């Protein structure tokens, strides 16, 4: 990771998400909604950078579009929870740091 | 909330 934020690719995604809990931002750099989230997502990863039980990731859908499409990502940013290899949630709520952190807490219980 | 750019 880079200060807690894992860059995921078609080459490493399956290995990465196979065990544990994961919160992953599927994004495109050209999309304003996605770009606006980037600093907050970095803060989220930073606060969790030493944790094993949750890992914060991102997938650039301009580089790995088939991985995005294969996970039914239809627009950016799409924020997905994976647990032990399986997509288990999509987070559609407010994208401030506190809301994201409280969601993470909810999902790790 | 939930706003996105379409793929």
């Amino acid at each position: 990771s880079h200060m807690g934020l894992y860059e995921l690719s078609a080459s490493n995604f399956e290995l990465h998400v196979a065990q544990g809990d994961h919160f992953i931002k599927f994004f495109a750099p050209w999309c304003g909604h996605a770009k606006a989230l980037a600093p907050t997502w970095e803060q989220l990863a930073l606060g969790l950078e030493h944790s094993e039980t949750v890992k914060i990731g991102k997938v650039d859908c301009t580089q790995h579009y088939e991985l995005c499409s294969g996970n039914q990502v239809r627009g950016y940013p799409t924020l997905l929870w994976f647990r032990d290899g399986k997509k288990v949630d999509q987070y559609k709520g407010k994208r401030d740091l506190e809301s994201l952190r409280e969601y993470v807490e909810s999902q790790l219980q | 909330h939930g706003e996105v750019c379409p793929a």
